[PDB]
RNA sequence: UCGAUGUCGGCUCGUCGCAUCCUGGGGCUGAAGAAGGUCCCAAGGGUUGGGCUGUUCGCCCAUUAAAGCGGCACGCGAGCU
RNA sequence: CGAAUGCCGGCAUGAGUAACGAUAAAGAGGGUGAGAAUCCCUCUCGCCGUAAGCCCAAGGGUUCCUACGCAAUGGUCGUCAGCGUAGGGUUAGGCGGGACCUAAGGUGAAGCCGAAAGGCGUAGCCGAAGGGCAGCCGGUUAAUAUUCCGGCCCUUCCCGCAGGUGCGAUGGGGGGACGCUCUAGGCUAGGGGGACCGGAGCCAUGGACGAGCCCGGCCAGAAGCGCAGGGUGGGAGGUAGGCAAAUCCGCCUCCCAACAAGCUCUGCGUGGUGGGGAAGCCCGUACGGGUGACAACCCCCCGAAGCCAGGGAGCCAAGAAAAGCCUCUAAGCACAACCUGCGGGAACCCGUACCGCAAACCGACACAGGUGGGCGGGUGCAAGAGCACUCAGGCGCGCGGGAGAACCCUCGCCAAGGAACUCUGCAAGUUGGCCCCGUAACUUCGGGAGAAGGGGUGCUCCCUGGGGUGAUGAGCCCCGGGGAGCCGCAGUGAACAGGCUCUGGCGACUGUUUACCAAAAACACAGCUCUCUGCGAACUCGUAAGAGGAGGUAUAGGGAGCGACGCUUGCCCGGUGCCGGAAGGUCAAGGGGAGGGGUGCAAGCCCCGAACCGAAGCCCCGGUGAACGGCGGCCGUAACUAUAACGGUCCUAAGGUAGCGAAAUUCCUUGUCGGGUAAGUUCCGACCUGCACGAAAAGCGUAACGACCGGAGCGCUGUCUCGGCGAGGGACCCGGUGAAAUUGAACUGGCCGUGAAGAUGCGGCCUACCCGUGGCAGGACGAAAAGACCCCGUGGAGCUUUACUGCAGC
RNA sequence: CGAGCUAGCCCUGGCCAGGGUGAAGCUGGGGUGAGACCCAGUGGAGGCCCGAACCGGUGGGGGAUGCAAACCCCUCGGAUG
RNA sequence: GUGGUUCGUGGAGCCAUGGGGGAAUCUGGGCGGACCACCGCCUAAGGCUAAGUACUCCGGGUGACCGAUAGCGCACCAGUA
RNA sequence: CGGGGGGAACCUGGGGAACUGAAACAUCUCAGUACCCAGAGGAGAGGAAAGAGAAAUCGACUCCCUGAGUAGCGGCGAGCG
RNA sequence: CGCGGGGUGGAGCAGCCCGGUAGCUCGUCGGGCUCAUAACCCGAAGGUCGUCGGUUCAAAUCCGGCCCCCGCAACCA
RNA sequence: CCGAGGGUAGGGCCCGUGACUGGGGCGAAGUCGUAACAAGGUAGCUGUACCGGAAGGUGCGGCUGGACACC
RNA sequence: GUGGGAGAGGGUGGUGGAAUUCCCGGAGUAGCGGUGAAAUGCGCAGAUACCGGGAGGAACGCCGAUGGCGAAGGCAGCCA
């Protein structure tokens, strides 16, 4: 958890790193498994549609299994655990037996030796994915899929995890890592345990630079504009708001609630406290 | 100082190139217009 | 005078007025002497260096015969700042 | 046509005036020629030399070479030229690019969307300063050369012979294939020295015939070999994966290696031949050509940032693709095919001159500006691409000759004094490199720190330690140490090279900004908090399709404020905004048809149309402060006086806590006191009557940091008392070239008046021969700009909001 | 019709003399019940320091019908991010 | 719900049609300015159709059209320098 | 077998402004104009009544004259027709 | 000067704005409770509404003048 | 050579003094309230934390040097 | 040393039921709360009281003593 630093410089200070001792492989990865990817923040139109990004180190991008049920009962080693520079938590290399070569996201508690399955026969135990049907409540689980066959979206990012709180017909409860509470089918495929390398919170960037070789560009307050340019700006000697706070684009940023009120997702949510 | 002019030849065919105004309706009546007016050059020169 | 008369203060360079700050000449005195007070004549000349402030001004330090008040587009930016 | 700061052209004035474009710098002889400071040669002088030399890419496009020219172009001249006329000149299977690959992007069968024009989009395709791929050294022309030629190597295609083999690809696998910082061992470019090798020639002016002085001592090179390095397991058995099949690949198991041991690839070395080859003298050259010679062609050292190259180590921000390439099987074919080696053949298109830090490119100019890559020698100074001189090479900047005023610019020095200058030490000075001693507050324990403040610095001789390379030796090279002397005003002797301290404000910090009047206390920034968003996410761009978000998933992503860190961030929810509320209230279209009307003989057809049911929104109830925001008044009171811990009452949703406080905020104000000073509207500490501080438009501190802004001291000064002298480029005189704004016309004086109120022009009076040159700026309400301030116009435009009315969005 | 100037991002290359400080880590030693830790050498971190190239544009002077429609001189900021 | 028409919601018909409902074939259906009756007119939901009309790159004829600052931008090697 | 692209102005179709007028300005105007796009051609469009509209009338369409600045339309304004 | 609000028993506030009526809390005075004071309970007193002029039948009330008060404003210059 | 000492520079310690500021001692009869001693009218005390004109109040834990009716 | 003992002695992981609060459903009506007495609050938008489900955190009743253990602070459901 956490190198620290004296400080022989400002911001080398407070500054941050994460502790790699986990990393079983570094210059790798699996060649097989990895293409490239690029962006600007702009759009297909050549336009920024997200402020503030560019810049920062060139990735490559891992290929990662997010459908572990195709292999349904065939057995895998853990190979390595190494470094993803696409997510905030760490990947898994796997061998199968069939001698497919395939990456997990790394849940906390697997050393590298160890096997891991997935299918309704699976042993409950870290690393195996099941059906969430026939895992037994009050797991604590990762990797979920939202709807059966599309693909796990839910509790991905380091230290995440969610929790079954029951079952009803056809769909299982769980607690997310929002603590929103939401039904999800009970035939979705999902992995048991959290997603650990969980210190990363505590990484504490120290000084600009370290923001812009994650791509993020400086980002500037509405508050230092002129009118054509924001909501909030001008007059100055600064100023309050003037107004109740606002986006560029005029719309309200404190308390103002954004999802959609008829989405047919909503008969399947009762929560987020 | 760096002044506007900054030639490149393969940078003047390809915006202002006669394959390049064919492409835009913009261009194609660019072309009409300069033909229409007997222009000797409907685009410009480079080598 | 708006088909433009650049505006405070400093600096440089001055010139003029006298309702005289000093020096010269006077009357009166509640002028013994010395030293002052006040009023008259007189524009020849002279009228310091410095702390503060953009400052003019003003206060202050140290001197002085004295540390004069004004005008000249609040003299003077095709002379400077 | 007389006026429009009219329009077009022509010609004036200013005026022979300013300038002639870097202060690197010129002088003479000879030549050519009608004509020469300016063209050609020689000699002397000066300037560049991590360039002002040389090569490459862009871009330019005949500017290249030579002959004949000088009207113009050339800031003068021109016999010269980048100029006129003409002729000539650019040679590639190997260099660059294309009959190769893919990247961003582009384009786009399929497909999707859009009134039309069009927008998108997987495969494919196109796209390069990336990947792939075979040429080195010399000679030759006036002008091209890895292109022609000489010598020595090499690649593909085609066909044939031999030998080999399950052959075969657009398909599967391997590889290609990668960051940043530090970096080992061995090489090479490159360089320095030699008493050793080769060479014309030299003894000057006191000395020197010398182990003298000056010149040179290499270049390329297949196989073979040697040194140094990269890459790399071998065998079997199983095998369900690698969208078919694989013997390949992956995966498991057993067996031997464990090491480059081998196999293999590149670097360098050497290598058959090949080829260069000075000073000097001589001719004879916009240029170079004989000889020197039959040249020599060797040792030692220094040594890369280049090479071996996928080398190694560490770190986190985690570091392209595809083809060539090899392997695997598929159809298919096995006569084929493929592999290997030898041989013959065949091997296309475009670029190729020249300029290229500039007089040939971008800047209207032969313009002090701008322009990517590579090489960039020697010596000295700690190092170095820094600095001074200097090789090669290249230049003296395309007006000159004088003179030696004011004034200006750039620079040098100054008696005594030393910030007295001034808004301000602005400016300039001081300081200055390296080694050694030494070094405070405070501090986040790193810093502060080069703190401060000092000492040393050259040359000669004696002794002497350690290293590199060689042997462990000399030599050569690097790092020292001690000892005794010499000279000068002075030894980082010239050149490049911090002035320092105390103390405030603001901003944590490095960063960022108004290209071209603002670099900052503004923006950004790590970091804290609020808020939205469950993923076909929110949000953003788009009519849409689609895309970004993100091939991410709440330890994530969007929005907002605050802005390291420390200690902290009070009270109020009445209004407003957001959030929750299944009731109640009102509510549009629609449902409803009580009742009414038009017209018909009537059946009807046709209008209105009450109750009632009926969304969101508003009303209503409530919550919300790191949401918008807001956080009182008058009166009294203590055994001196003052003051008021205390009380009274009025109002509020609530009445400003902590901490700060004449402040980047204090009007009165230069507040009062204290400090500093001989003297302090500034500045520092303090008091609190805070006009009008106050807690994330954050409050109060904070080490370190700052081309920020304030205050003081020391050091030192031409800033000043207060000027002086000197240098150079101008200014002035002469020869050549020769502008500009401006200009109603001029025969253009002072004063006191007058006049539209500031008269050369009118009145009176004074003064005044005609014309210039160098100078100064008081005046022509001097020039410039149809005043930007101010108002006007029912002029215009950016911006705001509970202005009006719309629209997107929801 | 324009991103051949300028602003951002994307792709692919390149550049950054020389010096100065001396983080973690590792090794050894001390210490301890075992540690923390302390010291030494090694090591070579960093929007670290000095300073060329390259990037800037602080202060002042000159220029102002300019060499220049932003220049020149002197000084000065960054210079592994 | 809109457009067209002289018709701007007007008593607003007619022609057209984005949306919802949705017939009949002579006794069928549209129209004559809301609607109703009467009396008339006409036959939608398929298509083609000369000429009389517009214009002038081009050829010709004619000017109380210009005559090189005019007439086209161009009398000339001009959409050129 | 055909299509594609071009053509001065003219024609139809899809779309479609603003200045300006209103002596400000929203309806209105400029205006179905400028423009952009698609398709015609030597012309294009339109054309044979589910028409006019008051006469027991007229007979497809286009163009000119007239009706007529009439009927109307209109912040019953400017104006439109 | 400029605009807005204000002046009422001793203190602090209503009432004015709509003419006739002056009220609330404290304080003061008398009495009670208590050994006594406060607290608490029962009673009471107290004003011409800043001032001057007007309007009306009648003025704290409506109007004007002045006099004080509090508040905002004083910009381009 | 060393050398009294003079000079220039930077530290350390001690005394004095300073606008102002913090509490403290002490001083017959000033103001405000009643915290403590009798369940002192809320048992008291206590470390600590927040708050409040003041004594003090409240939270968490603690000590006894506190505790004949009624559930 | 050997052999035996009692114990809430310390660390770790697990785990159980009672209760409180919150929500969901059911039924149900006019108050509930609270105090010295009250009021604030809560409730006809359906509260309290009653039944069923669920979420979650904290502390462990009886055994329990005038008891045990620990150096002190302290240590109490149950299992390893
Ligand atoms: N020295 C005792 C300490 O001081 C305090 O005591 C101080 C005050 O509290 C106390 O003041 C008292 C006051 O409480 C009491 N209730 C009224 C009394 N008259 C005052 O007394 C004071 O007043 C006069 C001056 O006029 C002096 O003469 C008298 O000595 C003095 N005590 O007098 C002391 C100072 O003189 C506290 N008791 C406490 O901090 C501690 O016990
Ligand atoms: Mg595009
Ligand atoms: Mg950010
Ligand atoms: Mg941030
Ligand atoms: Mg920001
Ligand atoms: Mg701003
Ligand atoms: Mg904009
Ligand atoms: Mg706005
Ligand atoms: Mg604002
Ligand atoms: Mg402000
Ligand atoms: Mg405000
Ligand atoms: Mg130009
Ligand atoms: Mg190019
Ligand atoms: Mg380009
Ligand atoms: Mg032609
Ligand atoms: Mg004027
Ligand atoms: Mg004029
Ligand atoms: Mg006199
Ligand atoms: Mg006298
Ligand atoms: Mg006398
Ligand atoms: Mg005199
Ligand atoms: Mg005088
Ligand atoms: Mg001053
Ligand atoms: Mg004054
Ligand atoms: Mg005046
Ligand atoms: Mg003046
Ligand atoms: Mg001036
Ligand atoms: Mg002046
Ligand atoms: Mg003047
Ligand atoms: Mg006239
Ligand atoms: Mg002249
Ligand atoms: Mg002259
Ligand atoms: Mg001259
Ligand atoms: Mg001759
Ligand atoms: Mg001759
Ligand atoms: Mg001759
Ligand atoms: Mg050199
Ligand atoms: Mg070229
Ligand atoms: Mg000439
Ligand atoms: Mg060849
Ligand atoms: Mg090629
Ligand atoms: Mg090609
Ligand atoms: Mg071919
Ligand atoms: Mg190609
Ligand atoms: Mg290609
Ligand atoms: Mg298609
Ligand atoms: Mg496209
Ligand atoms: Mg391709
Ligand atoms: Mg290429
Ligand atoms: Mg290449
Ligand atoms: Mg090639
Ligand atoms: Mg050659
Ligand atoms: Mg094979
Ligand atoms: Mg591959
Ligand atoms: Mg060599
Ligand atoms: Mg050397
Ligand atoms: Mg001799
Ligand atoms: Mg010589
Ligand atoms: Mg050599
Ligand atoms: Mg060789
Ligand atoms: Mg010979
Ligand atoms: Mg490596
Ligand atoms: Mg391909
Ligand atoms: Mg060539
Ligand atoms: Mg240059
Ligand atoms: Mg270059
Ligand atoms: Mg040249
Ligand atoms: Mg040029
Ligand atoms: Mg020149
Ligand atoms: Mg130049
Ligand atoms: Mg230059
Ligand atoms: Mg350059
Ligand atoms: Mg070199
Ligand atoms: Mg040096
Ligand atoms: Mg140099
Ligand atoms: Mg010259
Ligand atoms: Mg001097
Ligand atoms: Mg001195
Ligand atoms: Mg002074
Ligand atoms: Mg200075
Ligand atoms: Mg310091
Ligand atoms: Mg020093
Ligand atoms: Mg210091
Ligand atoms: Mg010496
Ligand atoms: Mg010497
Ligand atoms: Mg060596
Ligand atoms: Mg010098
Ligand atoms: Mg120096
Ligand atoms: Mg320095
Ligand atoms: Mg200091
Ligand atoms: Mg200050
Ligand atoms: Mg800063
Ligand atoms: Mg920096
Ligand atoms: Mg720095
Ligand atoms: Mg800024
Ligand atoms: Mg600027
Ligand atoms: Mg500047
Ligand atoms: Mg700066
Ligand atoms: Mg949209
Ligand atoms: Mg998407
Ligand atoms: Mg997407
Ligand atoms: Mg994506
Ligand atoms: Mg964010
Ligand atoms: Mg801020
Ligand atoms: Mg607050
Ligand atoms: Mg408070
Ligand atoms: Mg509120
Ligand atoms: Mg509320
Ligand atoms: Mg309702
Ligand atoms: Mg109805
Ligand atoms: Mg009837
Ligand atoms: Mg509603
Ligand atoms: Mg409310
Ligand atoms: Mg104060
Ligand atoms: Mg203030
Ligand atoms: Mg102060
Ligand atoms: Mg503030
Ligand atoms: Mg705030
Ligand atoms: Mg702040
Ligand atoms: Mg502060
Ligand atoms: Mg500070
Ligand atoms: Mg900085
Ligand atoms: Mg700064
Ligand atoms: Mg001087
Ligand atoms: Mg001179
Ligand atoms: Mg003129
Ligand atoms: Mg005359
Ligand atoms: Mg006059
Ligand atoms: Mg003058
Ligand atoms: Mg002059
Ligand atoms: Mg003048
Ligand atoms: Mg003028
Ligand atoms: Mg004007
Ligand atoms: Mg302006
Ligand atoms: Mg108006
Ligand atoms: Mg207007
Ligand atoms: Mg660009
Ligand atoms: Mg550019
Ligand atoms: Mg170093
Ligand atoms: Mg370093
Ligand atoms: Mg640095
Ligand atoms: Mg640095
Ligand atoms: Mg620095
Ligand atoms: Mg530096
Ligand atoms: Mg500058
Ligand atoms: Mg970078
Ligand atoms: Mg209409
Ligand atoms: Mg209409
Ligand atoms: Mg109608
Ligand atoms: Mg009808
Ligand atoms: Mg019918
Ligand atoms: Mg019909
Ligand atoms: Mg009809
Ligand atoms: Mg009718
Ligand atoms: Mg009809
Ligand atoms: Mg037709
Ligand atoms: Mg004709
Ligand atoms: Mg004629
Ligand atoms: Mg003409
Ligand atoms: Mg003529
Ligand atoms: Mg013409
Ligand atoms: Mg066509
Ligand atoms: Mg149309
Ligand atoms: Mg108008
Ligand atoms: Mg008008
Ligand atoms: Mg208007
Ligand atoms: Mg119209
Ligand atoms: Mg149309
Ligand atoms: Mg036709
Ligand atoms: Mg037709
Ligand atoms: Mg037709
Ligand atoms: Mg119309
Ligand atoms: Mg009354
Ligand atoms: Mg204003
Ligand atoms: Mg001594
Ligand atoms: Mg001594
Ligand atoms: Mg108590
Ligand atoms: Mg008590
Ligand atoms: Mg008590
Ligand atoms: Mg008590
Ligand atoms: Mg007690
Ligand atoms: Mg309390
Ligand atoms: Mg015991």
């Amino acid at each position: 958890a956490v190198k620290k630093f004296k400080p022989y410089t400002p911001s080398r200070r407070f500054m941050t790193v994460a502790d790699f001792s986990e990393i079983t492989k570094t210059e790798p990865e699996k060649s097989l498994v990895k293409p490239l990817k690029k962006t600007g923040g702009r759009n297909n139109q050549g336009r920024i549609t997200v402020r503030f990004r560019g810049g920062g180190h060139k990735r490559l991008y891992r290929i990662i299994d997010f459908k572990r049920w195709d292999k349904v009962g065939i057995p895998a080693k853990v190979a390595a655990i190494e470094y993803d520079p696409n997510r905030s938590a760490r990947i898994a290399l796997l061998h199968y037996v069939d001698g497919e070569k395939r990456y997990i996201i790394a849940p906390d508690g697997l050393q590298v030796g160890q096997q891991v399955v997935a299918g309704p026969d699976a042993p409950i135990q870290v690393g195996n994915a099941l059906p969430l049907r026939f895992i037994p409540v009050g797991t604590v689980v990762h990797a979920v899929e939202l709807e059966p066959k599309k693909g796990a979206k839910l509790a991905r990012a380091a230290g995440t995890s969610a929790q079954i709180q029951g079952r009803e017909g056809d769909y299982v409860i769980l607690r997310l890592p929002s603590g929103e509470l939401r039904k999800v089918h009970g035939e979705c495929y999902a992995t048991v345990g959290a997603v650990g390398n969980a210190d990363h919170k505590n990484i504490v960037l120290g000084k600009a630079g370290r923001s812009r070789w994650l791509g993020r560009r400086p980002h500037v307050r509405g508050a230092a504009m002129n009118p054509v340019d924001h909501p909030h700006g001008g007059g100055e000697g600064r100023a309050p708001r003037g107004r109740p706070p606002a986006s560029p684009w005029g719309w309200q940023t404190k308390g103002l609630k954004t999802r959609k009120r008829r989405k047919p997702s909503s008969r399947f949510i009762i929560a987020r406290r | 100082m760096k002044r506007t002019w900054q030639p490149n030849r393969r940078k003047r065919a390809k915006t202002h190139g006669f394959r390049a105004r064919m492409r835009t309706p913009g261009g194609r009546k660019v072309l009409k217009r300069r033909r229409q007016k007997g222009r000797w050059r409907l685009t410009p020169a480079v080598r």
